């Protein structure tokens, strides 16, 4: 998640992933 | 050996002067550069030194920063001396030397399955938070605040803030990096790629040494840069579309599941001081505008205790100075100077 964190805020997924993530 | 150099005096002169160093020894190593441990030929007082490798055609930052400075709860730079690969410079940072940290001291207590004292909580939460006063009052962002960079005199119980090798004097309109901070300690709106941010990000970490303080251990562990703000999520939920804007005006996000908000109280074990959680409610919000200053974070309830006239270290030692304010360390709200100093602590 640097790439990825970057992608994240450049397609605005940031949250929606996190969210995902917290696995839910 | 012996090492004789020509330095500088971080006060000001600014006029070189010969200082003479002994018992030279490495205590720390990265890829900012190294730290050495050594001692003054005329004083006998210990030093640390931190050597950096300089863009020789360029000022250092943490330099211009350092001799600003001037704070009984800020590491003093006593000297500072360039050397010497050939035509590679190093600046040498001269600091009195501290031979704790918050850090080791907490870790200590977690290794032995128990919290610091609420006393101690409070002492070097408050020196911090006074330490933020004074370098946010100049535009000065620390920007790497973490349990490692608050040194400690055990004895004493004196905290002193180091490492301002990320430090910069922000000005709003001017962009700064967003990748900065140690990542269990980054801001919310570090993660969400904020380059306007404030010195309130600093708040935010500091609420995060609290909350550590209180655990035992950190608040938000991630794994990742993403993962920290999962880790985030678990206790204050989702951002509203409000506070992502508050956070970085320039993401968008149309549709993210919405979840609550983690109590505040079973985040902390039961017998958390209530005070303490409170705080650190108002530490740890994701609109960078809605966190507590230092100053109103030094004015706060928790802090008490600290204003008593009778309080004492566990080892029966006084407390160290705590009201001795400056008129730059309350510019942010003059007044609160008739809270922060009570009536046993004016001349
Ligand atoms: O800036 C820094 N980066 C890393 C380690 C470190 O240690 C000190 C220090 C200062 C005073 N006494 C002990 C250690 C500063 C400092």
């Amino acid at each position: 998640p640097h790439r990825l964190l970057q992608q994240l805020v450049l397609s605005g997924n940031l949250i929606k992933e996190a969210v995902r993530r917290l696995h839910s | 050996k012996v090492t004789t150099v020509v330095a500088t005096p971080g006060q000001g002169p600014d006029r070189p002067q010969e200082v003479s160093y002994t018992d030279t020894k490495v205590i720390g190593n990265g890829s900012f550069g190294v730290v050495y441990q050594a001692k003054l030929c005329d004083s006998g007082e210990l030093v640390a030194i931190k050597k950096v490798l300089q863009d020789k055609r360029f000022k250092n930052r943490e330099l211009q920063i350092m001799r600003k400075l001037d704070h009984c709860n800020i590491v003093r730079l006593r000297y500072f001396f360039y050397s010497s690969k050939k035509d590679e410079v190093y600046l040498n940072l001269v600091l009195d030397y501290v031979p704790e940290t918050v850090y080791r001291v907490a870790r200590h207590y977690s290794r032995a399955k128990q919290t610091l004292p609420v006393i101690y909580v409070k002492l070097y939460m408050y020196q911090l938070f006074r330490s933020l006063a004074y370098i946010h009052s100049f535009g000065i962002c620390h920007r790497d605040i973490k349990p490692q960079n608050l040194l400690l005199d055990p004895d004493t119980a004196v905290l002193k803030l180091c490492d301002f090798g990320s430090a910069k004097q922000l000005v709003r309109g001017e962009p700064n990096v967003s990748y900065i901070c140690s990542r269990y300690y980054r801001a919310p709106e570090l993660i969400f790629g904020a380059t306007d941010y404030t010195s309130s990000i600093d708040v935010w970490s500091a609420g995060c040494v609290l909350a550590e303080l209180l655990l035992g251990q950190p608040i938000f562990p991630g794994d990742s840069g993403v993962d920290q703000l999962v880790e985030i999520i678990k206790v204050l939920g989702t951002p509203t579309r409000e506070q992502i804007r508050e956070m970085n005006p320039n993401y968008t996000e149309f549709k993210f599941p919405q979840i609550k908000a983690h109590p505040w109280t079973k985040v902390f074990r039961p017998r958390t001081p209530p005070e303490a959680i409170a705080l650190c409610s108002r530490l740890l919000e994701y609109t960078p505008t809605a966190r507590l200053t230092p100053l109103e974070a030094c004015a706060h309830s928790f802090f008490d205790e600290l204003r008593d006239p009778n309080v004492k270290l566990p080892n029966g030692r006084d407390t160290p100075a705590l009201f001795n304010f400056t008129t730059q360390e309350l510019s942010s709200n003059p007044p609160l100077a008739t809270i922060l100093i009570p009536p046993h602590a004016r001349i």
